[PDB]
């Protein structure tokens, strides 16, 4: 597999417009599309971005298509970070998967905020990087999202996301 | 459906 499945399995999925947990105006795969409490400037934008008149519902190719998007601007935001960029470099291909859903997820200021376990990881040493990337923040937030994202740091295997079954909620 | 998720 691959970081386009990976992050399909940790993020979900809309069709239409939703106000996430966090209180944004969201659609796709995890696209921000408005901080705003309005949810016509959440339309407007989502407009502006697909180029026509959505009334807040987009198809599975927009999505996609944002979604596409996304993943280049979190590659983009490692590139350009003097912290970051040094260890995506370093990694091999499936480890850098693993730090473009911990970019997509928080944003590259807030990956370089991990500076050890960025050091750990460019260094070359698996399990103290789990380790240390397990005592943050992130991992008591969004615990099942980042115990697949260590544990695919950890092994430099897609195991984590094998073997992974729905359970509804949705649809 | 049609929509997504998951909730
Ligand atoms: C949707 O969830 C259902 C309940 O778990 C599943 O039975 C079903 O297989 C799931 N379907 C899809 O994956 C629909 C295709 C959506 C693909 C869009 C991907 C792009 C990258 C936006
Ligand atoms: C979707 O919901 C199911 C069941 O609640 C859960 O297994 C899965 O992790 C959820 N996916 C996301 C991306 O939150
Ligand atoms: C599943 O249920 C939630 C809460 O009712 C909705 O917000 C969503 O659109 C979907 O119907
Ligand atoms: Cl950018």
């Amino acid at each position: 597999m691959n970081i386009f499945e990976m992050l399909r399995i940790d993020e979900g999925l809309r069709l239409k417009i939703y106000k996430d947990t966090e209180g944004y105006y969201t659609i796709g795969i995890g696209h921000l599309l408005t901080k705003s409490p309005s949810l016509n400037a959440a339309k407007s934008e989502l407009d502006k971005a697909i180029g026509r008149n959505t009334n807040g519902v987009i198809t599975k190719d927009e999505a996609e298509k944002l979604f596409n998007q996304d993943v280049d601007a979190a590659v983009r935001g490692i590139l350009r970070n003097a912290k970051l960029k040094p260890v995506y470099d370093s990694l091999d291909a499936v480890r850098r998967a693993a730090l473009i859903n911990m970019v997509f997820q928080m944003g590259e200021t807030g990956v370089a905020g991990f500076t050890n376990s960025l050091r750990m990881l460019q260094q070359k040493r698996w399990d103290e990087a789990a380790v240390n990337l397990a005592k943050s923040r992130w991992y008591n937030q969004t615990p099942n999202r980042a115990k697949r994202v260590i544990t695919t740091f950890r092994t430099g295997t897609w195991d984590a996301y094998k073997n992974l079954c729905a359970h509804x909620a949705x649809x | 459906x049609y929509x997504x998720x998951y909730x």
